């Protein structure tokens, strides 16, 4: 069959690229030293590094390391400092949020103090990383779309961790730091407040997540289809339209009656991805503070389905018949 | 269409409880009391809960049933042992379970 | 919590506000994507009576690098072809077109190319982006099979020549083109093949799109050390047109 | 009718691709979604032995089916294939957001500034995180992530009924009871 | 030399299968044996690919190539 | 035994020193933690039990 | 669920875990069983054993007395012994009053 | 056995040295841990038993 352009047939290697520069002097903070990976060269680029080391990055790294070490050492101490038992129960341990009886006051170290300290460190680290991603775009002379799309997810992060506990007046409304405990928190939160399926904003966030996954599948397939016309060089196609863009647009116009441009599809992708955490945070912020039962809300607003048939196994079969006796 | 069902393997539905056959090999039919039958209180020295029973009923409940169901071969032989005192209360507990929790 | 009226509460207000915002956002997104290809035309080249429910957007300006000027959209079509050898198969709209001459030589159908600028694409330094491997210092093969020196087999099993060079992308360290030296029987000079249409084996390189007799009419580059966007388009599309026009059985229904 | 319509749509896409002279990646990608739907409505009910195991055709009644099917195994979050599929979904969304943001920022600089090129994007991500995948590898990565998400969703739904019967948390007893532990 | 690496990966997969079956023989379960077999696959395959396939073919080129780096060092 | 100094002609001392320091610190931390993991040699608990 | 060998959709509709109009008849049996277990633990099983049981049967921590729950009788099945009639042959364990052999 | 020195004419001394340095420490650690996983040869527990 024809070449499908999933793996590269032959690789070439030249002198390492150090990066572009301007009067802002990005070179003064970049590291020296690069590597090449032939295993990754089958899919993408082979050069590894260098990286830019500012102050926001160092602060974020140190503070996130502190949070990681606090959580890990608390989990280790909870098991008796036994390394085999620490390894055995790794997925089951956690650092629990404070008890409901303490409200918004600072709890003791045994019942949530370390949780608050680690949460403060994690918040500082995340904000430092966001500031770094803004500063890099400001110094290379580019737009700030990356910072906005990160802020989109930071919004849901903050809603799940900071704003909602303050609105509900308790530090016990946060999420524990664990693998299985956090899934347990998800399920318990869903059960406690009715059914989260009947929250309209959860449905909207699900809609946008599905749309975003569908849109990347479509765009990846489309770009790999027209790569024989140099379709992967999107910027030059935007500045000077070629046949690849025309064919890509005509495919979708003949398929579903409307199409896009080489620059407009990226706007669609940006918005579908960004709209998910925003709707999710808006929906989460209204739970408990405004609505306490979502199934009752749906019933009162008349979009809860009704069933006619009966309940129970004895209405459909027999216990002996099920066993085959 | 609601998704409300309970799945089971067919090979596991055909395997019964491995203890059902044990019970059927350690049970017996009751003996209808006769006219003026001698009670177990006039033949031994026993506890009042089990004093009004007949001789045959005491026989087929004491050894044939209780000394095998609980694996204590000498249950209710020495009245001062703690197991006998526990079993006497367990009889009444079983009676209350069967009567008041139907 | 209470309700403003009836069953209307804060959640309903948020939902309706989101409805309005989403409607406006959909309008904006659809209008932003109408900067190329409008206004619509009929099959005779005239402006159609129907133009849709979305009006055209306003103008935006792009400032290009290397002193190439500015681009303003939406505007006139500068990539339009002038004289196409095509024929209508019906008196109205909605029916296909029929090639007049040789579709592979006339650049119509799947062999169509766009009238791009006749200048090479530049990297950050202002050098041509795609350069032959014999003029790039410090570049070499690091993995895979080296295709240089191997014979080239066409789509019908004919050997036309040997691979003599590779044209690489220095900025991104990726191979773009494979150069071919033709045997005197099958033509003269050298031709380029894009890397996406070849299959390198241990002993040969196969091009299934076109046959042996179609190799002499591949468009040639004017300069031996660089290629322009227009030439790349014509070369690359000529190679794509063979998937349909290289044989009569590729055009008729497969059934 | 729905199965027929989906297959016909895929073959029409194939015909359009053939006419335009491009690759056949889009129908292949659509085939994975068709496979997931067929697994939901055909393969699993066929293995379980009744057509009544399919989900109903209702906007709000096809979520009650999902809820009841998830709660039939006690805790569906402990399904490993569900974990894989959720991770793939989240990674795909993140990658799409980053790709769109980078392209838009490159093509739309601050007012009065020239446009940028691929070299600028490569430098940005190497400065940002220390690695750049390239303008061609990102599309491969996104396509592979979406296809993997679909495939593992299908696997997760198909192993729940006909292969496993008990609760999902109990499946980890193989790890919890390994002989190596003291 | 990707073929040698693929051969090493296949050898690792086969070794993992063999170790899994042996663990069934010893008295483990399916998943307990499978986890250790997968470990063996990745570790032994990686080690063999790095070590054995790192011996690229050369008879006299290796010595002068080794000697060349002995001259760059010592003056840097 | 008298020609052990030639090891530095094979390995660069910088990497050797860094690896030695990291390995020594990690091993010491692991051994101290292992001693902490028991009951007989847990010095904090022994001090707590002697008051 | 692990005591009965069933799942959540047995006795429940997961879209409303609270609504009494969406339960099955087994929900009431479970509700009765909760009270029966509470009474059995707090009235019979715990008061005894605290006075007769040896120290070797008291558990690792708190030195408690063993207690019963659903699986003490069900043992992983929907009904104990899958619905076997174990009381028809033993009238003595069915009623606190005098046995009725009729 | 007098011609064993030719192994250095084939094998790279640095790679072999690194591999041996890793392998010897790994084997020693596994042997010590295996000795620790039994009852008769556990000195940490033996000290507490004899105390
Ligand atoms: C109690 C509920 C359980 C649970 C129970 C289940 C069950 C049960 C299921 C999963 C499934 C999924 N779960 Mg789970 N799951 C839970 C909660 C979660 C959470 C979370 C808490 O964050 C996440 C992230 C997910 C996410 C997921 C995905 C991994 C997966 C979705 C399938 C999919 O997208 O296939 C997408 C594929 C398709 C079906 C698309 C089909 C499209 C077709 C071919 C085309 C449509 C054409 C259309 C009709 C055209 C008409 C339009 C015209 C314009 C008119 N689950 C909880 C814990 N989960 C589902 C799954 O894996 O399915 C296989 C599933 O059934
Ligand atoms: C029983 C389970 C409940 C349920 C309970 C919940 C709850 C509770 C929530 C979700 C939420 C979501 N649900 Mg739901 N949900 C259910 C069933 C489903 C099903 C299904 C059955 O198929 C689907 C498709 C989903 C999927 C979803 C998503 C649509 C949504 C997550 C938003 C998002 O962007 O997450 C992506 C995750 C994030 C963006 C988190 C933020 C990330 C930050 C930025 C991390 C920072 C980095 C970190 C600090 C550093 C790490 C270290 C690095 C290596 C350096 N749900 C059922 C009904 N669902 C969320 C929501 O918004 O709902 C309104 C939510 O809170
Ligand atoms: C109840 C007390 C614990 C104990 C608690 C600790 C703690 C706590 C520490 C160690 C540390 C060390 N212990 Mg001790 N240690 C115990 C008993 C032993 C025994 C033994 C078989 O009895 C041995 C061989 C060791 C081994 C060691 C060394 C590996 C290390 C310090 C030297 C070093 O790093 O250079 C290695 C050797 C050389 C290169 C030197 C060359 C020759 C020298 C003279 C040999 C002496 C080394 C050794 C300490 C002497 C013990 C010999 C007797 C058999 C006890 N310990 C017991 C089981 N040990 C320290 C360390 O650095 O750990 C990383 C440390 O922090
Ligand atoms: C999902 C995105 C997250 C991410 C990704 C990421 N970072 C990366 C990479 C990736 C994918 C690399 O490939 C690159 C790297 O070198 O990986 C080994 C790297 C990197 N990001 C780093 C740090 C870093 N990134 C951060 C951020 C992030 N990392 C993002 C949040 C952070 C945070 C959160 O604070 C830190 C601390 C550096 C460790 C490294 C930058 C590389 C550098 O400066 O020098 C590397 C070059 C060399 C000297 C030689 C190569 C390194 C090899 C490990 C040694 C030899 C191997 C051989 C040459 C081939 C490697 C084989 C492959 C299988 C890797
Ligand atoms: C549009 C919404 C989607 C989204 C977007 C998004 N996420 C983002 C961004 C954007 C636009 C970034 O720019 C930013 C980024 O850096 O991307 C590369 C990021 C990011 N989103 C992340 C995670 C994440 N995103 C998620 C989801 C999403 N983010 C949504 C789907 C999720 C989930 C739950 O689905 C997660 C878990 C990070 C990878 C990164 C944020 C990095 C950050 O904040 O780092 C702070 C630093 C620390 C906490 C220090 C960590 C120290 C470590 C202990 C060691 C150092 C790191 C090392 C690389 C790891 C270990 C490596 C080993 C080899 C040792
Ligand atoms: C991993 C693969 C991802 C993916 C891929 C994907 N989808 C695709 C494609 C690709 C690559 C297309 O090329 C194709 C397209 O043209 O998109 C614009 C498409 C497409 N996928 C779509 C949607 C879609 N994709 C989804 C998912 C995904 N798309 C995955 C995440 C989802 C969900 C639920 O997540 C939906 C809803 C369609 C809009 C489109 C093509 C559908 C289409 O038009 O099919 C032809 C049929 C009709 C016009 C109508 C048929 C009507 C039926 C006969 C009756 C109704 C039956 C149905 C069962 C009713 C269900 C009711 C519900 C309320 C339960
Ligand atoms: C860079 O590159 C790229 C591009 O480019 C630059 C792109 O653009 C895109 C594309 C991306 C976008 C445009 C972004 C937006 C996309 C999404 C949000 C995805 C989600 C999409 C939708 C929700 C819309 C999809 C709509 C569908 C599938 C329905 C449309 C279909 C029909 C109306 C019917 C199809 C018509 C057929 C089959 C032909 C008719 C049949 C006949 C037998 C003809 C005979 C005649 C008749 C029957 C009578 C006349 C018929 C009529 C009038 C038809 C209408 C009938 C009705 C009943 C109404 C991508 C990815 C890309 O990467
Ligand atoms: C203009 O184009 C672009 C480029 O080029 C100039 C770029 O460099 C980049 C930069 C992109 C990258 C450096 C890579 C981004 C990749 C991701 C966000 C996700 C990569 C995938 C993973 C980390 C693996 C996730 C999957 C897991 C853990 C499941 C386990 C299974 C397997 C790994 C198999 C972007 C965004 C871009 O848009
Ligand atoms: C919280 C406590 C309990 C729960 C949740 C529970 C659950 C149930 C349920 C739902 C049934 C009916 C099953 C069906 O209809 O097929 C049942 C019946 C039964 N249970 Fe339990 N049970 C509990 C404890 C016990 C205990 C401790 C005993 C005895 C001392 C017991 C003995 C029985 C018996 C004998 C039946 C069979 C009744 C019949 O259907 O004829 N159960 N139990
Ligand atoms: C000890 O051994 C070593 C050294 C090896 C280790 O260090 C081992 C370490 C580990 C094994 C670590 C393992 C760690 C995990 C498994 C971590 C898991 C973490 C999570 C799942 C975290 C989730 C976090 C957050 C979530 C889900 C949502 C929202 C959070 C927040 C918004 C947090 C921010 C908090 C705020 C703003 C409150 C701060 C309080 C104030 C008063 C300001
Ligand atoms: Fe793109």
């Amino acid at each position: 069959p024809e070449y499908q352009n999933i793996f590269t047939q032959v690789q070439v290697q030249g002198p390492a690229e150090l990066g572009v520069d301007n009067e802002n002097n990005l070179t003064e903070e970049r590291t020296t030293g690069t590597g090449f990976s032939q295993l990754i060269g089958w899919i993408g680029n082979a050069q590894l590094g260098p990286i830019y080391l500012g102050w926001f990055g160092i602060i974020s790294l140190v503070t996130g390391t502190l949070w990681f070490n606090i959580v890990g050492f608390n989990m280790l101490s909870q098991v008796g400092y036994s390394i085999p038992e620490f390894i055995r129960q790794l997925f089951w341990l956690a650092l629990e949020p404070p008890s409901p009886e303490y409200g918004l006051r600072m709890p003791p170290l045994d019942d949530g103090g370390w949780f608050i300290i680690a949460s403060f460190f994690l918040l500082v680290s995340v904000i430092s990383w966001w500031l770094r991603t803004y500063q890099l775009a400001e110094m290379h002379k580019m737009g700030k779309h990356v910072a906005w799309a990160f802020a989109a997810a930071i919004w849901l992060f903050l809603v799940l961790g900071l704003f909602r506990p303050i609105l509900m007046g308790s530090w016990s409304e946060a999420v524990p730091y664990g693998i299985f405990p956090h899934l347990d928190w998800t399920t318990a939160f869903s059960i406690r407040y009715g059914n989260l399926y009947y929250n309209p904003f959860h449905a909207l966030s699900i809609v946008f997540l599905y749309g975003s996954v569908l849109l990347f599948a479509m765009h990846g397939a489309t770009i790999l289809a027209v790569t024989r016309f140099g379709g992967d060089r999107e910027l030059e196609q935007i500045y000077d339209r070629g046949t690849a863009s025309e064919r890509a647009g005509l495919f979708w116009r003949w398929t579903m009656g409307f199409n896009a441009t080489m620059e407009g599809i990226h706007r669609w992708a940006w918005w579908f991805a960004v709209l998910t955490p925003i709707t999710g945070g808006i929906g989460i912020l209204l739970t408990g503070t405004v609505v306490d039962n979502w199934f009752l809300w749906a019933v009162e607003h008349n979009f809860a389905p009704d069933y006619t048939q009966d309940y129970g196994y004895e209405a459909y079969t027999t216990y002996d018949g099920f066993l085959g006796r | 269409g609601t998704g409300m069902s309970v799945p089971e393997f067919v090979s596991d539905l055909d395997t019964p409880d491995p203890t059902i056959e044990v019970f059927l090999a350690s049970t017996s039919d009751p003996v209808i009391p006769e006219e003026g039958a001698q009670t177990a209180g006039e033949a031994y020295e026993n506890v009042d809960p089990v004093l009004a029973d007949l001789t045959v009923e005491n026989y087929d409940r004491l050894l044939a049933a209780m000394r095998s169901w609980t694996g204590i071969p000498d249950l209710l032989e020495d009245p001062d042992h703690y197991q006998s005192k526990v079993a006497i209360n367990m009889i009444q507990m079983n009676q209350t379970i069967n009567e008041e929790w139907a | 919590e209470e309700t403003f009226f009836g069953n209307f509460d804060l959640a309903s207000l948020s939902l309706w506000l989101f409805y309005g915002f989403f409607a406006l956002l959909i309008y904006y997104l659809q209008t932003e994507n109408m900067r190329e290809g409008y206004p619509l035309e009929d099959e005779d080249g005239n402006t159609a009576a129907n133009q849709g429910p979305f009006p055209l957007p306003k103008e935006k300006t792009f400032k290009l690098q290397h002193g190439r000027g500015e681009l303003t959209l939406p505007g006139e079509d500068v990539q339009r072809r002038d004289n196409l050898a095509l024929r209508k198969t019906a008196h109205g709209n909605g029916f296909p077109m029929e090639p007049t001459g040789d579709p592979m030589l006339d650049g119509v159908g799947p062999a169509s190319w766009s009238k791009r600028r006749d200048v090479p694409e530049l990297d950050a330094h202002g050098h041509p982006k795609i350069v032959p491997m014999s003029a790039a210092e410090g570049f070499g093969v690091s993995a895979g099979t080296d295709p240089r020196g191997l014979p080239v087999m066409a789509g019908d099993g004919e050997i036309v020549g040997l691979v003599s060079d590779m044209w690489i992308d220095e900025a991104e360290q990726l191979v773009r083109y494979l150069e071919l030296e033709l045997d005197p029987e099958w033509g003269d000079g050298k031709r380029l093949v894009q890397r996406q249409m070849v299959r390198i084996k241990s002993d040969r390189v196969k091009v299934r799109s076109i046959y042996g007799k179609h190799f002499k009419n591949v468009p040639k580059t004017k300069s031996p050390n660089q290629v322009t966007l227009l030439e790349e388009d014509k070369i690359m599309a000529y190679y794509a047109g063979g998937t349909l026009y290289a044989d009569e059985s590729r055009l008729e229904p497969q059934l | 009718c729905a199965i027929g319509a989906f297959v016909s749509w895929a073959l029409r896409e194939v015909e359009i691709c053939r006419k335009l002279g491009m690759g056949y990646h889009v129908p292949f990608a659509f085939s994975v979604a068709i496979f997931a739907y067929v697994t939901l409505v055909v393969f699993r009910p066929l293995l379980m032995g009744a057509w009544g195991h399919g989900f109903p055709y209702g906007i709000w009644s096809h979520l009650d089916w999902v809820s009841n099917t998830g709660y039939a195994y006690l805790h569906f979050h402990y399904n490993p294939a569900h974990m894989l599929a959720v991770t793939f979904f989240f990674t795909t969304t993140l990658a799409l957001a980053l790709h769109g943001a980078l392209v838009l920022s490159a093509a739309n600089p601050p007012k009065g500034e020239e446009v940028k090129g691929p070299d600028n994007e490569d430098t940005f991500f190497r400065d940002f995180i220390g690695y750049s995948i390239g303008t061609l590898g990102i599309h491969r990565v996104g396509l592979l992530l979406a296809l993997n998400a679909g495939f593992w969703s299908a696997v997760c739904i198909i192993i729940s009924g006909p292969v496993w019967t008990k609760g999902w948390p109990e499946w980890w007893n193989w790890w919890l009871e390994m002989p190596i532990w003291p | 030399d990707m073929t040698c690496t693929i051969t090493c990966w296949g050898i690792g997969v086969l070794l993992g299968i063999m170790t899994t079956v042996g663990l069934m023989v010893v008295g483990w379960s399916f998943l307990q044996g499978a986890f250790m077999g997968v470990l063996a696959w990745l570790i032994v395959g990686g080690v063999l690919a790095v070590a054995v396939c790192g011996k690229d073919n050369a008879e006299q080129i290796r010595a002068e190539m080794a000697a060349a780096r002995e001259r760059v060092r010592g003056a840097t | 035994m008298s020609k052990f100094y030639k090891i530095w002609l094979i390995f660069d001392p910088r990497r050797v020193f860094v690896a030695q320091g990291v390995f020594l610190f990690l091993l010491a931390a692991m051994i101290h933690l292992v001693l902490l993991s028991t009951e007989h040699f847990n010095w904090f608990e022994l001090a707590a039990a002697n008051a | 669920s692990n005591s009965l060998g069933r799942n959540c959709v047995f006795c429940h509709n997961s879209r409303a875990f609270y609504d009494p109009a969406q339960h099955t008849p087994q929900w009431a049996t479970a509700m009765l069983g909760i009270s029966m277990v509470q009474e059995l633990n707090n009235e019979w099983i715990v008061p005894i054993g605290e006075a007769h049981l040896p120290p070797e049967r008291l558990g690792p921590v708190y030195n408690d007395v063993p207690k019963l729950a659903c699986k003490t009788c069900h043992k992983g099945y929907q009904q104990p012994l899958q619905g076997l009639n174990v009381v028809a042959d033993w009238p003595e364990l069915a009623t606190t009053e005098g046995p009725f052999y009729d």
